[PDB]
């Protein structure tokens, strides 16, 4: 007659019996993924249905057991992982309401369509048209033209549908002893264990800006030098003092700053490392580069991949007459099945990629003997980040070298460390200020501290003052900017490419350390370097079930984030970018505007 | 003459939980066709050296087959505790026999998957060395009497291996049997 007891059993039925629903419906996915006919489109939902029933019916008798009384933490991690509903709380009316309204966001993003001038005929689409003329396009009138016009005709109709979200998804987060949304969404951070692993909820908003204030030097001096590149491009239309226009930045929306690159090159007389030319001589093919891969992770002393690996998955787009979704994705399917979904070519950026999916299925490999429950990364930061480091370390000269796509006589310079480095900063750094923006700006619309009748003034205000860019054309409350991105219409978290960034470098330079490595952090290696193995191996096969913090701990030495990896990634870029802003000036002020 | 090519070539294997036994005597056992199988995964022997196991005698011969999984045959040992050794099948302390174990993958699956294959998982107390329990009870794990009826608090006592052709290399089926010897 305890609660220990009576909540074992509970867990050891529930695993066994979701252990076969889950792998089920993995199957049917990959079915229709691989070949797309309607027969496989009905089993789908089929699958899926039972799946969320199933989890639903489970999930409504787990909450009779109060999880405080609850004393052993791996036994409540399991229990408090299932106990949350969602919008089952809510009203029979309420629940359907909201379904309706998160449909009717959706359907209008994917057709979303602008007039052109001088015919009626023309009109493009976001994805295959406008994202062309945003990425090539070089004429300010026709930037303008497809900033305004995106968000005249989208941004004007889904206002009045996020004030009904705003308030349908309160409701459902104080329905579930939460806040407010925002703090349903920062639900996911939150940790408890021994005296000085106890990670708060409002603990993150005080980790974001403390972190942040280190990043403003550099981005400062990067955007200071951008602007001056951009004053040959336009040149009558940026003001040496002030901030950027938001339809210049190569982008949509403005989230990278990658598409920029030809226009500010520092030294443009060098051709950058290419390597394609040298896999198709040599007469490589698809299998011969996931054998690569393969090598180079076994090679750092983890295990190898699965007899079934190679028979199972799809490494080619099939000649069949079969139409895939054709889109690099790892598929673990449980009970020992783990594939990998991409169409392959023999360029160089299929053989990172490869990379940093492989490294998905080692992730997943490594906690396939923890319960069902735990089986995923300690938060949304990490399996993200864990891959992207092998892509980091597989794009260094020294491994191409050693694979054999290089020669002997091909000596590193210094403008191509300063190229490769100003290329990296554009797509890394860029984003930073985007993301905290928009999340800060989410986070506190949720609590309504912002009413409805400020949404957009305080929007472009924090614009100047965070990232420093300043709108091209007037806009007043009718307006509705924030929405115009993907992971607004669509219910979607932003926060985790702020940590995973920091991450990904925190882990770097503690896996360079280990590998005995002497010189500037970004030419690190770490093949052949066993003892770098187990300290990653350490981590990778905890899961969910400790905190986060041991988690990182166990790998990086620290208990929380910091910024100094990445700062001494980039000191290179840092100190050339210093030197070469002498007669120049620095910072912006927010009141310079462009339509006046 | 000792029908062992009966045993290891059973066309339809038995259960964990209903585990299938055989009695050897008053016949001449050729152990040297055993290893005219297929590879074993397994070949653990305890008390009798294989190179001198044609070289001895015995009284009777018991034994044991099953099938279970991949992960389950580090359990079949003397002195290891788990779930299969706990509730399915125990193995005496000072064990005088060999263990033999192969992968059956091809045999022993389907491709919407064996349903017939079960075991155990709930049981009161653990199990004497070489006890069959085939009982099909409601399990009782709270102080309400469960009147035969999987409601709250009250399980069934037998779960299905879902064996499908697909799987890894610790879920496929695998076919286990013990030979276990008497000299009294
Ligand atoms: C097992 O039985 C089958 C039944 O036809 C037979 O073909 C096979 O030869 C037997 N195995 C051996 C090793 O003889
Ligand atoms: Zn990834």
């Amino acid at each position: 007659s305890t609660i220990e007891e009576l909540a074992k059993t509970f867990l050891e039925k529930f695993n066994q019996e979701a252990e076969d629903l889950s792998y089920q419906s993995a199957l049917a996915s990959w079915d229709y993924n691989t070949n797309i006919t309607e027969e496989n489109v009905q089993k789908m939902n089929d699958a899926e249905a039972k799946w969320s029933a199933f989890y639903e019916e489970q999930s409504k008798l787990a909450k009779t057991y109060p999880s405080q009384e609850v004393q052993n933490l791996t036994v409540k991690r399991q229990l408090q992982a299932l106990q949350q509903s969602g919008s089952s709380a809510l009203s029979a009316d309420k629940s359907k309401q909201l379904n309706t309204i998160l449909s009717t966001m959706s359907t209008i993003y994917s057709t979303g369509k602008v007039c052109n001038q001088s015919n009626p005929q023309e009109c493009f689409l976001l994805e295959p048209g406008l994202d062309e003329i945003m990425a090539k396009s070089t004429d300010y009138n026709e930037r303008l033209w497809a900033w305004e016009g995106w968000r005249s005709v989208v941004g004007k109709q889904l206002r009045p549908l996020y004030e009904e979200y705003v308030v349908l998804k309160n409701e459902m987060a104080r329905a579930n002893n939460y806040e407010d949304y925002g703090d349903y969404w920062r639900a996911d951070y939150e940790a408890e264990g021994a005296d000085g692993y106890d990670y708060s909820r409002s603990q993150l908003i005080d980790d974001v800006e403390r972190t942040f204030s280190e990043i403003k030097p550099l981005y400062e001096q990067l955007h200071a030098f951008v602007r001056t590149k951009l004053m040959d491009a336009y040149p009558s239309r940026i003001s040496p003092t002030g901030c950027l226009p938001a339809h210049l930045l190569g982008d949509m929306w403005g989230r990278f700053w990658t598409n920029l690159y030809s226009l500010t090159v520092p030294f443009g007389q060098k051709p950058n490392i290419d390597v394609t030319d040298t896999m198709v001589n040599q007469g490589w093919d698809a299998e011969r580069i996931f054998k690569e891969a393969e090598k180079f992770f076994v090679s750092v002393g983890l295990p190898s991949m699965t007899q079934g690996f190679w028979e199972n998955s799809m490494l080619t787009e099939p000649g069949d007459g079969r139409k895939v979704v054709c889109h690099p994705t790892a598929w673990d399917l449980g009970k020992g099945d783990f594939r990998i979904k991409m169409c392959t070519k023999v360029t160089m950026d299929n053989f990172l990629t490869a990379h940093h999916e492989m490294g998905h299925i080692q992730y997943d490999m490594a906690y396939a003997t923890q319960p069902f429950l735990l089986r995923n990364g300690a938060n949304e930061g990490f399996h993200e980040a864990v891959g992207e480091i092998m892509s980091l370390s597989a794009a260094t000269p020294e491994h191409l070298k050693s694979i054999g796509l290089l020669p002997y006589d091909f000596h590193e310079d210094n403008e191509t460390e300063i190229n490769f480095l100003l290329k990296q900063a554009l797509t890394i750094v860029g984003t930073l200020p985007f993301t905290y923006m928009l999340e800060k700006w989410r986070w506190m619309v949720f609590k309504g501290e912002i009413p409805k009748e400020q949404w957009m003034q305080k929007w472009w205000e924090m614009k100047r003052e965070i990232v420093g860019v300043v709108e091209p054309m007037p806009h007043d409350e009718t307006y509705c900017d924030p929405a115009a991105l993907f992971h607004v219409a669509n219910d979607y978290s932003f926060i985790r490419y702020y940590t995973r960034t920091i991450y990904q470098f925190q882990f770097q330079e503690a896996l360079c350390q280990a590998a005995q490595h002497e010189g500037p952090l970004h030419k690190c290696d770490i093949s052949n370097s066993t003892e770098a193995g187990q300290k990653l191996l350490n981590m990778l096969r905890l899961g969910r079930s400790e905190p986060w913090t041991l988690a990182l701990e166990n790998v990086v030495g620290a208990k929380n984030m910091d910024v100094r990896p990445l700062l001494n990634y980039f000191e290179p870029l840092f100190t050339w970018l210093k030197e070469q802003n002498r007669n120049s000036f620095v910072g912006w002020s927010t009141e310079w505007t462009p339509y006046a | 003459l000792c029908p062992f090519d009966e045993v290891f070539n059973a066309t339809r294997f038995a259960s964990v939980y209903a585990w299938n036994r055989k009695r050897i005597s008053n016949c001449v056992a050729d152990y040297s066709v055993l290893y005219n199988f297929a590879p074993f995964f397994a070949f653990k022997c305890y008390g009798v050296s294989p190179t001198k196991l044609n070289d001895l005698c015995f009284t009777n011969v018991y034994a044991d087959s099953f099938v279970i999984r991949g992960n389950e045959v580090s359990q079949i040992a003397p002195g290891q505790t788990g779930n299969i050794a706990d509730y399915n099948y125990k193995l005496p302390d000072d064990f005088t026999g060999c263990v033999i174990a192969w992968n059956s993958n091809k045999l022993d699956s389907k491709v919407g998957g064996n349903y017939n294959y079960r075991y155990r998982l709930f049981r009161k107390s653990n199990l004497k060395p070489f006890e069959r329990d085939i009982s099909t009870e409601i399990y009782q794990a709270g102080n309400k009497p469960c009147n035969g009826v999987a409601g709250v608090n009250c399980y069934f006592p037998l779960q299905s291996y879902g064996f499908r052709p697909t799987y890894g290399v610790g879920h496929q089926p695998y076919r286990v049997v013990v030979l276990s010897f008497e000299l009294l």
